[PDB]
RNA sequence: AAUUUCUACUAAGUGUAGAUAAAGU
């Protein structure tokens, strides 16, 4: 009756198994006497070629029918916007755009066999690429994926990347803004002037007003309606022509006035070093758009205080912190002061703060679009001008950008030759980063001052200068991604091509494609245009051999190094799939659903560049937890040896469950079985600081049934067992990535690495999980922060959650029987299929995501958990808080001081159970650097250098009479790491201890220092254990709250457990 | 020269990975009885694996991880972390770091 | 440092342990 048993069966998958294909016999000489390697090369060359080529008929297609429309809510949404009166009438101007789109007469061809077969045939009459348009006759779905990418642009979903997005919400927008523009910025001009020039020369037919007319928007629609009114805008030659921008900027150096300029509207990987060299000098030189960009830039934000502030913005959100940062002090200044002035006129005179209200606060600053200037200006103090900081610190940014250039002046000299390779010289790729680097840092910088966009009184006069640099500016982006890539290369590569043999309709099912067997060795045949066993009636080894030699046939070998005879160990999970494709005891569990595909991968190492280990010579053994410390082999180990050779990957799609039986909702029967469950067991996995991941698995009732760190991972094989450090690998590439030069290469390796630790540690939950029949507590990763000293970050543990659920949608247990349960043909399916990255919350079949507050910094044997603010401010504020206590004296017989306060009395202190703690100086913290401090003597040392007796009882009155600044300063830093539970030495020494200041019903303090000296502890045994407990906690909590519902009430059972009910459980389950 | 590199391959081939110099690393040879710092492409860092090509059987040394592709030809140990090189160590000195 | 491929290896000597949904964009 156990709970995994259930969930076998439940619904399907579908996975593709890769292989490696050996041609057998004479195939490879019968290949390449009929050249069956260089048509399909050709085409793999020509898919770009015939790809440009419809992306040319598809701009035709769409500049044809942007002809053949005209909006009729057009002049409504200029009207109505120069706030929800007109978002639904935006999606209907999308709309009548897509239906535009769709409605043609032509549409249906676009991404059918009809567009390669007839149409492009037609459209492009050239005798050289209608070649390549006829040769892929027959081939339409290699182009499959393409029109499916392709017709994403034809929608109206509003995605960054579509037309309709790009002509209503980019372009309609700037078009409005141009015509309050034009509005404003007018009768600096004449028809003596440059505007009767500007008709003739650009458009010689109607007036130039007439593009800042409401309702010929439906003109700009066409690439070439954008690229004429761009023309009027800034200037097109023909005799260069001046542009309206610089007519304003004509005017402006005339006479001294910021007057607006118009803004422009839209338009709808390397592979050799001295091309990566030359891209560079030639878009990052000193006289490029991107350095221009830059130092116009640097002009205006120098110029910043002739802008006025009110009109200026800034975006709400990271760029809010970091401006607070830059500004105010450090992170939470702006945030503190919105809630200041939020409470006052939100809260009422009481001290009434709850859970429900922070939350309320939060959501409503979250959803605050941007912040003026002049609002950031009165959140400041006296005598600081928020915009003199500003402009300097940008001005700081753009100096230092101008110093890197200053330490780059060879890479864009003619004179400059590569002495070594790009991947290997890491002095001239320390510059590029170093470059790229700061002027995307500025980048990154500048792009908060672009408040929302929407939103009324901006000051145009600064955001046209603004955006006409910032929109040359960003090209970085895709500068920097794009020599990255090409540095974190591999010195191999992994390209192929998808071979056809002469057969449009090749392999798509089970055709001219059979998979035989023969002993132990599975065969792939290829008919073209003993006893082995047909996949069952058998042939004759011997004439299938002959069609072989003969060309009737191009029998492949099926082949990982599973397959081997030298292989002795636990075979690959997609090996044990593909051996029992063919077995007895599969009756429809993992079958063979759709067709294969035979690729083929050409040698990217020369053979010149193959390095090897000497055979009969001793290599050293990189592990040190190894116990063998060389190893001699008797034969050659080539590094890389399978990208020095031409190689046939086959892959075969599988469908797992493809006839599910025991279909039901997981979620459900999960919460009915742990209802009725009577000692559920629950694993808590937790990111700690000194260890990658903490696991603790904690019964039904909140005693600890294992707790261990997951930093070594064990391999069991042959009864023999080694251990591996990963947590030490990640330190060595830590300082390797500390010593290089740059750090493209070692972060990427960083990554690969943690990625392979995580698909270890799957296999560590997945073999925990049926063991206890548990329930995985993990972090919800969408609301919550990890101080920056966890090893594993978000990234790769969002990670590491996506693998974790891909796994858990079919656990199989590799060394178990296949047919029975919990083998390949039965394994379980206790997790839904992941959807994104938002969506992991709150369940998923076995794993339950649970918010890390209060997990870490917690008693776990009183609950107690420090909800003060013991931060030095002033005189008044310290003595407040040391009258707040209910009693402050020295017990003598402990030699202790006792702090009896009750939270009732302090301010944000609703979460709280137990109100009233009494809490003492027991034990030692290791302040921060660092310094270990005893806090009694710190205590008493304290109290005598400030002259304050203390052996009288409730000192409080006699401590706050201090007249001193800095008694309040030490006793109020002593006071704060006195509740540090949490202590740790900086400097890498594992003493993570966890003290607590308050003691337990039997009146002994918890100190992890007495458990992390023990096998089969009963409470953590250090942080990362406590915060791994406390998340397993929680969802025992979750637990006890479906054994409260009903059987029909589970489902809607909220398992959020919020501050106050966490508290609660955890201060009251003692 | 090949001879001074054929020696710290036969030598620096056998300590454990942990062991392993801090060097500095170029494609053209290295002369250690002249080699000079204070050049701006002098680099040290530590020598990862040390392996043999497979055409002419040249020693060649992965600086830092293998998985790093950083494949040297010449190497020479030295006292350095950074682009701070204090001395040049000889074929003993790195024999008796193991 | 060998791999369908990735990660860590050498793991008892042409491999070991875990993971692996490919294609297309
Ligand atoms: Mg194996
Ligand atoms: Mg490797």
């Amino acid at each position: 009756m156990s709970k995994l048993e259930k969930f076998t069966n439940c619904y399907s998958l579908s996975k593709t198994l890769r292989f490696k294909a050996i041609p057998v016999g004479k195939t490879q000489e019968n290949i390449d006497n009929k050249r069956l390697l260089v048509e399909d090369e050709k085409r793999a060359e020509d898919y770009k070629g015939v790809k440009k080529l419809l992306d040319r008929y598809y701009l035709s297609f769409i500049n044809d029918v942007l002809h053949s429309i005209k909006l009729k809510n057009l002049n409504n949404y200029i009207s109505l916007f120069r706030n929800k009166e007109l978002e639904n009438l935006e999606i209907n101007l999308r709309k009548e755009i897509a239906k535009a789109f769709k409605g043609n007469e032509g549409y249906k061809s676009l991404f059918k066999k009809d567009i390669i077969e007839t149409i492009l045939p037609e459209f492009l009459d050239d005798k050289d690429e209608i070649a390549l348009v006829n040769s892929f006759n027959g081939f339409t779905t290699a182009f499959t994926g393409f029109f499916d990418n392709r017709e994403n642009m034809f929608s109206e979903e509003a995605k960054s990347t579509s037309i309709a997005f790009r002509c209503i919400n980019e372009n309609l927008t700037r078009y409005i803004s141009n015509m309050d523009i034009f509005e404003k910025v007018d009768a600096i001009f004449d028809k003596h002037e440059v505007q009767e020039i500007k008709e003739k020369i650009l458009n010689s037919d109607y007036d130039v007003e007439d593009f800042f007319e409401g309702e010929f928007f439906n003109f700009v629609l066409t690439q070439e309606g954008i690229d004429v009114y761009n023309a009027i805008i800034g200037g097109f030659v023909t005799e260069k022509i001046k542009g309206l921008n610089e007519y304003i900027n004509l005017y402006n150096q005339k006479t001294k006035q910021k007057l607006p300029k118009f803004k422009p509207l839209y338009k709808q990987g390397y592979t050799s070093d001295e091309e990566v060299l030359e891209v560079f000098r030639n878009t990052l030189n000193k006289n490029s758009e991107i350095f221009s960009s830059i130092k116009k830039l640097e002009k205006l934000f120098k110029n910043f205080d002739e802008y006025s502030s009110a009109g200026i913005f800034v975006k709400n959100g990271p760029a809010i912190s970091t401006i607070s940062k830059d500004i105010f002090g450090e992170w939470n200044v702006i945030r503190d002061k919105w809630n200041a002035e939020y409470d006052d006129i939100h809260l009422k005179k009481k001290a009434v703060v709850t859970e429900k209200y922070e939350d309320d606060r939060r959501k409503s600053f979250k959803k605050i679009g941007s912040f003026s200037l002049e609002q950031l200006q009165e959140y400041a103090d006296a005598d600081l001008s928020v915009v003199e900081k500003l402009k300097e610190i940008i001005i700081q940014k753009v100096d230092e950008i101008y110093k890197v250039y200053g330490s780059s002046e060879k890479l864009f000299d003619a004179d400059f030759v590569l002495e070594k390779s790009l991947k290997k010289n890491d002095a001239v790729v320390a510059i590029m980063k170093d470059l790229l680097d700061s002027v995307k840092s500025f980048e990154n910088y500048i792009k908060a001052f672009f408040g929302e966009g929407k939103e009324t009184n901006r000051d145009e006069s600064f955001y046209g200068d603004f955006v006409l640099a910032y929109d040359i500016l960003l090209k970085v982006d895709h500068i920097y991604d794009a020599i990255r890539n090409y540095v974190t290369q591999k010195p191999y590569s992994k390209d192929k091509f998808k071979l056809y043999f002469q057969n449009p309709q090749f392999m798509g099912g089970w055709y001219r494609a059979t998979i035989l067997r023969y002993g132990s060795k599975y065969y792939l045949a290829i008919m073209d245009k003993g006893n082995y066993e047909k996949i069952f009636e058998s042939a004759s080894k011997k004439e299938v051999d002959k069609l072989v030699e003969e060309g009737k046939l191009y029998m492949f070998q099926i082949y990982n190094k599973d397959f081997s005879d030298k292989s002795h160990g636990t075979p690959n999970l997609h090996t044990m799939y593909f051996k029992l494709l063919f077995d007895e005891n599969n009756h429809g569990q993992i079958r063979l659903s759709g067709g294969a595909e035979l690729f083929m991968r050409r040698a990217s190492l020369k053979k010149e560049e193959l390095v090897v280990h000497p055979a009969n010579s001793p290599i050293a053994n990189k592990n040190p937890d190894n116990p063998k410390k060389t190893t001699t082999l008797s034969y050659d180990v080539y590094k890389d040896k399978r990208f020095s050779e031409d190689q046939y990957e086959l892959h075969i799609p599988i469908a797992i469950n493809k006839c599910p039986k025991n279909i039901f909702k997981i979620n459900t029967e999960v919460r009915v079985l742990l209802k009725h469950d009577d000692n559920p067991y629950v694993i808590g996995i937790d990111r700690g600081e000194r260890n990658l991941l903490y696991i603790v698995v904690v019964d039904g009732k909140g005693n600890i049934v294992e707790q261990y760190s997951l930093n070594e991972i064990i391999n069991n094989f042959n009864g023999i067992r080694i251990k591996t450090d990963y947590h030490s690998l990640l330190d060595k590439k830590e300082k390797e990535r500390f010593e290089a030069r740059q750090n493209w290469t070692s972060i990427e390796n960083i990554k690969e690495l943690k990625a392979g630790y995580i698909s270890q540690v799957v296999h560590k939950i997945c073999e925990l999980v049926e063991k206890y029949d548990a329930v995985i507590a993990l972090e919800d990763l969408n609301s919550g922060f990890k101080n920056s000293r966890v090893k594993v970050e978000k990234q790769v543990y969002q990670k590491f959650e996506k693998m974790l659920i891909d796994k858990l949608n079919y656990m199989v247990d590799k060394k178990s029987n296949p047919c029975a349960t919990g083998g390949a043909l039965k394994g379980y399916q206790i997790t839904n299929k992941f959807e994104s990255f938002k969506s992991m919350s709150t369940q998923n079949g076995f794993i339950f995501y649970i918010p890390a507050w209060l997990t870490s910094k917690i008693d776990p044997s009183t609950g107690f958990v420090n909800l003060l603010k013991t931060k030095y401010t002033s005189i008044a504020d310290s003595k407040k808080f040391i009258s707040s206590f209910d009693r402050i004296m020295y017990v003598p017989e402990e030699d202790l001081f006792e702090f009896a306060l009750d939270y009732k009395n302090f301010s944000r202190t609703d979460a709280d159970y137990i109100k009233k703690w009494k809490l003492y100086s027991y034990g030692n913290r290791i302040r921060i650097d660092w310094e270990e401090v005893c806090l009694t003597s710190a205590y008493k040392e304290l109290f005598n250098k400030y002259g304050i007796n203390y052996q009288q009882g409730d000192i409080r009155a006699l401590l706050c009479e201090q007249s001193d600044k800095a008694f309040y300063s030490s006793f109020m830093a002593l006071m704060s790491l006195m509740l540090q539970m949490r202590n740790s030495i900086t400097g890498r020494t594992d003493v993570d201890f966890l003290i607590s200041p308050v003691k337990n019903s039997d009146g002994i303090f918890y100190d992890s220092r007495n458990y992390e000296a023990q096998e089969n502890a009963i409470l953590p045994k250090n942080a990362d254990a406590n915060g791994a407990y406390n998340i397993a906690r929680k969802v025992l909590w979750a637990i006890g709250q479906f054994k409260k519902a009903e059987d029909e009430k589970l489902d809607k059972v909220k398992i959020a457990i919020s501050n106050k009910e966490w508290l609660e459980y955890a201060q009251t389950s003692v | 020269i090949d001879l001074y590199t054929e020696q710290l391959y036969n030598i620096i081939k056998s300590l454990p990975y942990d062991k392993r110099p801090n060097v500095v690393y170029s494609d053209q040879p290295l002369d250690p009885n002249n080699l000079d710092l204070s050049e701006p492409e002098l680099w040290a860092e530590q020598v990862g694996e040390c392996m043999r090509y497979a055409h002419n059987d040249q020693p060649c040394f992965y600086i830092g991880s293998t998985k790093r592709e950083l494949r040297v030809n010449y190497i020479v140990p030295v006292i350095g972390v950074r682009d701070e090189i204090e001395r040049v160590m000889t074929l003993e000195e790195v024999r008796n770091l193991h």
